[PDB]
């Protein structure tokens, strides 16, 4: 009944030092029943990266709605958008529909090309824009993720360093959700090589 | 229409060690986005080297930990001053949940101390009664964020050795008490940042062989 | 997810571990198998409380029987006991699935599916909770009643695996426990985390799962 | 908990930075403190994306107009607009405002429910920690506050809900409208709510976490050759 | 509907789907065949409300058979699944939603590749080796995520779907009155006559 | 508790400062006596965003009549406030007193409640707490007061309706309007409440 | 009533030229000087304060306008065509990019949609 | 179940280096009607407690007949009735406690929020909340309703944690309860003019005062305010 | 509209004689003044059945304490009241106003609303229509007025309640409690409507 | 549970019933036999409430039994079908009523004569050539209203029978997985064990 937790998933966000991570699990299920463990819910556009949990059919309705609109924006500008830029976008894009909202709980993530600042955000289903320094969660397994980000967390992480961390706040939050986990991926995000890896863990 | 129950906030956490064991809590009470009391105990020593809270709805939690302190008196009336343990105050409290089935006391309730072999012991229970003994346990309001941080700090729960890649696990090595306050305070802290409910103040109570001591931590008042 | 079947060298019993409130896993270390005595064994499924109470309660029942009858409980008489019970409570919203398994002369190895509707059924094979189905899947295809201890203990781990995969509200770790003439047998606690990669590797099976 | 406090020559307010889902806060160090032209600012209590977005328009719409007209905007204005807005809404935009500016008119002081009903006042407060606040401004406001006497006071009515308001937390963000002169935003005005340092460090062992496949990601355009 | 299932082996893609068109307390026909032909090599099985599944099956092969005839040229399956998807993703914000779920069986014959595509009414699309809606996945999946390889043939493929229809047979309250099979490979789409 | 009350010089519009949200009073000191023109004003109970944007229209109405026929009747005011009540009668909750000095036709009254009908009376008296003062002012209203009189009898009855309302409180403002032009009176709860 | 002119009023001559945007440009001849200047640090744009009257206040007309923060603009030509684009040139600045991008649009940009408008007025109704 | 008819706000109250302060206004409403002007909702019991009550009046009312037949009861074979037996501040909060969650179990409350203030044998202090839930608290600073939202903020001020008590005289503890008081009275639509404070010391014993004013009110500032935005006369 | 008021020499009770079903008058003459003891009466609003069950019940208890133990006393009266409308607060719809004369009390007047809690007052009123007369009994009224001026401004302050509230009308029923012993008045329209 | 069937013919009564006991979407068994032996020419089938059922036919069976030992004798089906139905018609008015539907076949060792009751809940009795509970006559009645003659042996009851469960399997959604058949006649009760 309630669209933000018909499908399940989770995707969180972490800042680090001049690198960004963004990870999210592969689970997709109608309820109580698992259908997909290949169901990524990481996008990109150029080096911004965006991450949807919610409902299926909005996150894939979303990401393709994103490649239209950052294709277009590339054709005009003669350059590729930046994360601050799209996270406008993607702000003004939810709030179009207001009163007849896309159920999901988007993260931005990425560097910017020009200043070399990490960047993350997160946003409600509607378009407040949540830019936080250290973390962004979201998903049915949001409150788990909050309380492993907050506890594992520490900032300027070198990479290899933050993706032990976003890993394992991740992998343990998805554990204690019943609608979250067969599988994982987590994006390690560097101002100019970007590094995905598939995790293991349990599949129940 | 009168409701009958309502929401005292709160949260609590019962770690069991290899010798030792502790249940702590905020000191918090709240109705909706008011604050009651910035300290209001909630873990309460029941005697026979027990610690007990009782989770949710106050006035509930209030009068189940009032009976059992009761049924702890009476089984030395009754026992000729036996000593009740763990896994018998654990099943006594089952029956006293049970006891209203139908019109339940709305609380997570967590006791603590240790068992007949000298061992730390959590024993966790449902609002009606079902209860199962742990090795470590949140519960409460902010309970969700504090156990995946326990699943992966105490059970070293999808940790691996390095060089193996995935191959050998974390081996499973005890606490001290110390190492498991460090836990608690981290668990606190860290809730009290993302939970609303939870903060102004930590009280610990740590059971050992030798009896019940207490440890009082400052929790951020906002 | 739980089920239970008979065969030549007796009963499986086989269950999961995990708890839910919601969405939200509360336990994956529960134990769903109630050693009533060293001859019945009780599942639990549904409410936590109700099952956990009214079983041991019939431990209580049936121990009571054997030292005024000075003879060992019927899986009959036991499961019955149980069954008439939650009717009395009828209406008032107990919530109950289980499955009374037991070995005695008479009777010979015997299941019973107990429920909170009142419903007491007997048979040979039984899965019961929300991941019941998936487990039947596995459970209907590769049974038979000249099957080994050793195979008949693999089935019943593997159709809970099966489940625990499938069914999200179902995990955690299978506890498996094999009665015969002589009492029930525990066959060890098995993680699913490990225990899926292992079946993966050696069964050749999950393949649209990648490791 | 937002505030909005009068003085001799101008007029300030202020906010705290929390932002809550239920009883989890979102994040801990929110802005609440909107700037509708470079004289006129805002504070916004309900729904955020709301607050943000009618703040937007608003200030999108002053500002052509403030072209159009060759005059520098005017409370009245974003006031009118707003609460236009709003009304035509009937309430479904979740935005509760305190409006203050200083414009050719002089330094205004204004409230703005969702509904469309705006108040005027020399002291105003706003969201769940509105009566906390409320209680201090009540206690300690009089007439002809100075500068200093009105932030100390804005701040106190924000501290005020800070502590007593769940609703409300961690830092304190502040502006400054003062007549003849630049409007100062102060950020983080006060930060009475640091975390204090854990106990340990939870960095992991670097090869902890169990890997099953690597790969580059291609973020580059299509190469040349 | 009830019962449709899907399969993808080495070389090609199996739809089967019940045969039974129950109205209230009577099954008004067992012979129905609840699919529809997009193009040669693409076949769409669906189940879901009364009226709108046949409505929504019809409307998508026209416009299929429409591109196919403007641009003398078929769609990849992924292609045919994508404009599927679009339309109920479109749907389901109408003023009265298609209430239909569907899977995709087809052949890309430029990659030379069976593909399965699952869709429920949403629009919430999944490639897969092996789908399908309602209750029927429930007793299903266990089977399939047990006996199914990935390099199987279509006769191997067969005999894992009469497990499958096996299991629903035995342990499904409803009598769907079997099911037909169909076969979606690089020489086009046939009917298993006998199953 | 609102009144409006003509007299022989002309009439004088009342109110209390009190705006709550439930129990909480959200303004204190609010003005409920809002002008539409020069000498024609009005008293606002109710929704307080209905009546401002009520008020709000009817004041661009008679600024837009004025630039073009020249200064409105208190009688063509209350028209276009009733046109406003009437027409959208579902979607609001206003109970205004519209009160107006003309030369010609000096002080008049005209109170237009729930419904959107306008009644005209030498004085009209709403809001919650207007119930109850129905008995005193009622006895103790004449036709052709002095300014003087008028001012403590809205005063006293405002008083008693301040007493006993739990909605109304604060100050009790007042306006005056005469050929003399237009006066605006404050009294604090120290004066008031001891009459 | 209604604008019952729904065809284009200018058309291609037989020779090809479009006379309307010709002639258009001649009025734009006949316009004051205006010139625009790039340097490596900025960029400067000027023109002549063409006053019809002495007794006319000529810094209450301004033939310079500012479209955005970092965007200005002159012309030559017909003084009142500038006033609307001007207008029209700062409102797609909003409408049409910083109330979708949060930020303000790139010259070119802003360009190509006041090129946008003034093709429109060449081909529309 | 039933629904509070005649009511009574907020009661606030605080603790303050030898003793405990309490207050609560003159009030009975009956909904948005202020019906009745002279109710007294701060009852003594001895000479060193004071129950303050709010919500249902005709609740409150049997509330203080218990308290009376509790004094009664404890008299009765009691020598020390007046001295080493007499009721403590502690032993009427429990009864009243016990009562309270016994009412709201039988689904069946009295519909009140209860503070008792006193002093103890040991010159303790006592202050402690109930309510119709049988939901009991303790703190430095108490108040129910809107005293909850407005008061406690300012008592806070005052005490904000337990070593604040000692450094806080009976002059600024008054001074913040009748200051919080005032506010409620500028705030709580159904709140009076007039209230009753009790304050008992632990040497001067139980100082109950009655028909208390707000004063010292600020009004002034209400003539400068016109219209709702625009509006200038 | 129903009203007891204290004077010099003991207390009178006032009502009107108006029942209602809806917006139909039931009796239009009713008699809501109610003996419960030779000078100890009552004023019912309410129920009439809820009422009336109440009175006979406080009635019987009475006569019942005055063989035991002689004549009660007004408080006690009230008392007896309270207990019943207090104990059964949920089934009840009843709001009662005791009033008394003693020779050692002389005049008291008791108020019990819905709750059942009660207050000793000089004067009181209740029923629909006494809202409308709070402002104009606060007053008029005064402390220890004569027979003739109590009888008055009973009459006046019930004239206005049946002016405006519709649920009240007809007579204005009064009855007088004193040393000198009962006295029953009646007052009708064309008196009272002319005031 | 689902399908009951009855039918009497010349010298015997035949009782059909399902196998099946499905519980929410999975049939936990295929071989429930849905009937007791009340006495030894007395048979009881029973459909309803889950639980229900089994507990009131025992409760039957244990009431007929107990009487069948008092007494030394068996109790006409006539009187177990009257026994049945008061307690039926007591329980509809209970607390909790037996949701269950039963048929009583019995041989009249007396008259030498078949017997048939069709009773269901709410303790409504119809003695009937042939009868059935739930949807299950909704198909069959049409078939033995045709197919039925009262001098028919059980060898052509049976074929009857066959006829009505073939119709069942056709046209009902559920599967109810075959019947179980029983016959009562002058040698007692006894199971076709091939159906
Ligand atoms: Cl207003
Ligand atoms: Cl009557
Ligand atoms: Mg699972
Ligand atoms: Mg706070
Ligand atoms: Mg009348
Ligand atoms: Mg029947």
């Amino acid at each position: 009944s309630d669209p933000s937790s018909i499908n399940g998933g989770i995707v969180v966000a972490m800042t680090g030092k001049d690198c960004v991570a963004i990870a999210c699990d592969l689970r997709l299920g109608s309820q109580s029943l698992g259908v997909s463990n290949k169901f990524e819910k990481i996008f990109h556009y150029g080096h911004v990266f965006l991450g949807i949990t919610g409902l299926a059919t909005d996150v894939t309705t979303l990401n393709e709605m994103f490649r239209y609109k950052t294709n277009l924006y590339k054709l005009k500008e003669e350059r590729a958008i930046e994360p601050e830029t799209f996270t406008q976008l993607v702000s003004s894009s939810l709030y179009e529909r207001r009163f007849g909202p896309y159920f999901v709980g988007p993260v931005v993530a990425g560097i910017n090309s020009k200043s070399g600042k990490p960047f993350i955000a997160g946003f409600d289903l509607i378009g407040c824009i949540d830019e936080a320094k250290d973390f962004i969660v979201s998903g049915t397994a949001s409150d788990q993720l909050f309380g492993m980000c907050e506890s594992l967390y520490e900032p300027n992480l070198e990479p290899e360093d933050l993706f032990e961390t976003i890993s394992q706040a991740l992998l343990n939050a998805a554990d204690r959700d019943a609608l979250s986990g067969w599988g994982a991926v987590v994006y390690i995000i560097k101002k100019d090589e970007v590094v995905k890896r598939y995790l293991k863990m349990r599949q129940d | 229409q009168f409701n009958p129950y309502g929401d005292n906030g709160g949260t609590i956490l019962g770690i069991a060690g290899e010798d030792f064991a502790v249940l702590a809590g905020d000191t918090r009470n709240i109705t909706d986005y008011s604050i009651n009391s910035r300290y209001e105990p909630k873990v309460f020593d029941c005697g026979d080297n027990i610690v007990m809270s009782a989770n949710g709805f106050a006035a509930d939690g209030d009068a189940l930990v009032k009976r059992f302190k009761n049924s702890v008196k009476w089984y030395h009336f009754d026992h000729n001053d036996k000593k009740l343990s763990i896994n018998s105050a654990a099943r006594n409290i089952q029956h006293l949940l049970y006891g209203k089935r139908f019109f339940p006391y709305y609380v997570h309730t967590i006791i603590a101390g240790l068992d007949e072999d000298g061992k730390g012991a959590v024993y966790s229970f449902d609002p009606v009664g079902s209860y199962e003994r742990e090795q470590c346990r949140a519960g409460g309001a902010a309970a969700s964020l504090i156990m995946p941080f326990l699943d992966n700090q105490v059970n070293f729960k999808n940790q691996y050795e390095p060089g193996t890649n995935g191959k050998v696990k974390k081996p499973l090595k005890y606490l001290s008490v110390e190492e498991v306050i460090k836990l608690v305070r981290d668990s606190f802290t860290s809730a009290t940042e993302r939970h609303i409910q939870v903060g102004d103040g930590l009280e610990i109570l740590i059971v050992t062989k030798d009896g019940v001591r207490k440890e009082f931590y400052e929790l951020k008042r906002d | 997810t739980m089920l239970a079947f008979r065969f030549q060298g007796g009963i499986i019993v086989a269950v999961d571990s995990r708890a839910t409130a919601g969405n939200w896993v509360a336990s994956q270390t529960v134990k769903k198998v109630i050693e009533i005595n060293p001859f019945l064994l009780g599942t639990m499924a549904g409410g936590a409380a109700d099952c956990q109470f009214w079983e041991t309660w019939l431990g209580s029942q049936c121990r009571l029987h054997e030292l005024r009858e000075k003879e060992r409980i019927s899986v009959a008489a036991a499961s019955k006991i149980l069954s008439n019970l939650v009717y009395q409570y009828k209406g008032a919203g107990l919530s109950m699935g289980t499955m009374i398994c037991g070995y005695t002369r008479k009777e010979g190895p015997t299941i019973y599916y107990v429920d909170s509707d009142g419903t007491r059924l007997k048979g040979d094979i039984f899965c019961v909770g929300s991941g019941q189905t998936f487990a039947y899947g596995v459970l209907d295809s590769n049974y038979k009643w000249d099957l080994s201890v050793e195979d008949a203990l693999y089935l019943g781990k593997r159709s809970i695996l099966a489940a625990a995969h499938r069914d999200a509200y179902s995990g955690g770790s299978v506890n498996l426990y094999h009665v015969t003439e002589d009492g029930w047998i525990y066959h060890g606690n098995h993680d699913v985390g490990e225990l899926f990669w292992k079946v993966k590797e050696e069964e050749g099976s999950f393949n649209n799962v990648i490791g | 908990t937002i505030v909005g406090v009068k003085f001799n020559n101008g007029v300030v307010i202020a906010a705290d930075t929390r932002s809550t889902q239920g009883p989890i806060v979102a994040d801990k160090n929110c802005a609440k403190l909107h700037r509708i032209s470079p004289k006129i600012w805002c504070a916004g209590a309900g729904t955020a994306a709301d607050t943000e977005a009618v703040t937007q328009l608003i200030g999108s719409n002053i500002e052509l107009h403030s072209l159009y007209t060759s005059r520098e905007p005017r409370v009245v204005s974003a006031l009118q607009m707003l609460k236009q807005h709003l009304f035509k809404y009937q309430g479904h935009i979740g935005a509760y405002l305190i409006v203050a500016g200083v414009d050719p008119t002089g330094s205004h002081l204004f409230s703005i429910h969702a509904h469309g009903s705006t108040d005027v006042g020399y002291y105003l407060s706003l969201g769940s920690g509105s009566l906390a606040a409320m209680a201090v401004l009540e206690s300690h406001w009089k007439q002809d506050l100075t500068k200093e006497e009105a932030i100390k006071l804005a701040s106190d009515a924000i501290q005020a809900g800070i502590w007593n308001d769940l609703g409300s937390g961690s830092n304190v963000d502040v502006c400054v409208m003062e007549i003849g002169k630049d409007a100062e935003y102060l950020r983080n005005y006060l930060t009475p709510n640091v975390r204090e340092e854990k106990q340990k460090s939870y960095k992991f062992p670097r090869g902890t976490t169990a890997v099953l496949k690597e790969s580059i990601v291609n973020i580059c355009d299509i190469q040349e050759e | 509907m009830d019962i449709i299932l899907g399969i993808r082996v080495q070389d090609s893609v199996i739809l089967a789907s019940s045969k039974a068109v129950t109205r209230g307390i009577s099954v008004l026909k067992d012979s129905d065949d609840k699919t529809r032909q997009l193009s040669p090599h693409t076949l769409m099985s669906f189940a879901g409300e009364a009226g709108d599944t046949v409505q929504f099956a019809e409307y998508i092969q026209a416009n299929i058979q429409l591109y196919s005839i403007r641009e003398d040229y078929e769609l990849s399956p992924q292609a045919v699944s994508s404009f599927v998807r679009q339309e109920l993703a479109k749907s389901i914000r109408s003023r009265r939603p298609y209430q239909v779920n569907v899977l995709i069986g087809g052949y890309d014959k430029k990659k030379n590749k069976p593909e399965l595509y699952q869709i429920d009414y949403l629009g919430t699309k999944v490639e897969l080796p092996y789908g399908a809606h309602g209750y029927s996945g429930f007793y299903t999946f266990s089977l399939l995520d047990h006996h199914y390889r990935p390099d199987m043939t279509t006769e191997e493929g067969l005999d894992l779907l009469k497990l499958c229809v096996q299991e629903l047979e035995k342990r499904m309250p409803m009598d769907f009155k079997g099911v037909i099979v169909k076969i979606v490979d690089k020489d086009g789409i046939r009917q298993v006559d006998d199953f | 508790s609102i009144m409006a009350v003509t007299f022989k010089d002309g009439v004088i519009l009342g109110a209390d400062s009190r705006t709550t949200t439930g129990a909480y009073i959200a303004n204190r000191v609010t003005d409920k006596l809002t002008r539409v023109h020069d000498k024609i004003w009005c008293c606002r109970s109710g929704s307080a965003a209905d009546t401002q944007a009520i008020a709000d229209i009817v004041q661009y109405h008679l600024e837009l009549y004025t630039s073009q026929y020249g200064t409105p009747s208190t009688e063509t005011a209350a028209s276009v406030f009733k046109e406003l009540c009437y027409e959208n009668k579902d979607n609001l909750t206003a109970g205004i007193i519209v009160a107006g000095y003309d030369d010609k036709n000096k002080g008049e009254v005209y109170t237009i409640p729930l419904g959107g009908s306008v009644h005209k009376l030498p004085y009209a008296i709403a809001g919650s707490g207007s119930t109850f003062i129905y008995g005193y002012c009622d006895k103790n209203f004449r036709e052709n007061m002095s300014k003087e009189e008028t001012v403590d009898f809205i005063k006293h009855s405002l008083s008693q309706a301040i007493k006993w309302d739990g909605s109304s409180g604060g100050v009790i403002r007042m306006v005056v309007l005469t050929a003399a032009g237009v006066e605006r009176l404050i009294f604090y709860p120290d004066e008031y409440e001891q009459l | 009533m209604t604008d019952r002119y729904s065809f284009s009023l200018t058309t291609f001559s037989p020779s090809g030229k479009l006379g309307q945007i010709d002639y258009a440009l001649t009025a734009v001849k006949q316009g004051v000087t205006s010139l625009g200047i790039k340097a490596t640090n900025g960029v400067v744009i000027a023109t002549e304060k063409k006053s019809s009257s002495p007794l006319a206040m000529s810094e209450t007309l301004s033939k310079v306008s500012l479209l955005t923060p970092d965007i200005g603009a002159v012309y030559s030509g017909m003084g009142p065509d500038y006033r609307v684009l001007v207008d029209k040139s700062r409102k797609v600045a909003h409408t049409s990019y910083k109330r979708i991008y949060g930020e303000y649009p790139p010259t070119k940009l802003l360009v190509s949609e006041v090129a946008k408008i003034m093709q429109e007025a060449t081909q529309s109704g | 179940t039933q629904q509070p008819i005649v009511t009574g706000t907020s009661v606030i109250s605080m603790k303050y280096d030898n003793g405990v302060i309490i207050a609560a206004d003159n009030l009975g409403s009956y909904g948005s009607l202020l019906r009745f002007n002279g109710v007294e909702r701060l009852i003594p019991v001895g000479d060193n407690t004071v129950v303050g009550i709010s919500g249902d009046i005709s609740d409150m009312q049997h509330i203080e007949r218990l308290l009376k037949d509790l004094v009664t009861e404890n008299a009765y074979d009691n020598p020390l009735a007046d001295a080493e037996e007499a009721l403590e501040p502690s032993y009427i909060f429990e009864y009243l406690a016990t009562v309270m969650y016994q009412r709201r179990s039988k689904m069946n409350p009295l519909w009140n929020a209860i503070i008792v203030a006193g002093v103890q044998s040991n010159g303790d202090q006592f202050l402690r909340y109930v309510n119709l839930l049988g939901v009991t608290y303790s703190s430095p600073t108490l108040a129910t309703g809107f005293g909850a939202h407005m008061a406690n903020p300012l008592l806070r001020k005052v005490v904000d944690r337990e070593s604040d008590i000692p450094k806080t005289t009976v002059q600024v503890a008054e001074e913040a309860i009748v200051n919080a008081m005032r506010v409620l009275y500028y705030r709580d639509a159904r709140s009076s003019r007039n209230f009753s404070l009790a304050i008992i010391d632990k040497n001067t014993g139980l100082t109950f005062k009655k028909n208390l004013q707000v004063e010292n009110m600020k009004w002034d500032f209400a003539k400068d305010i016109k219209g709702y935005g625009t509006q200038k006369i």
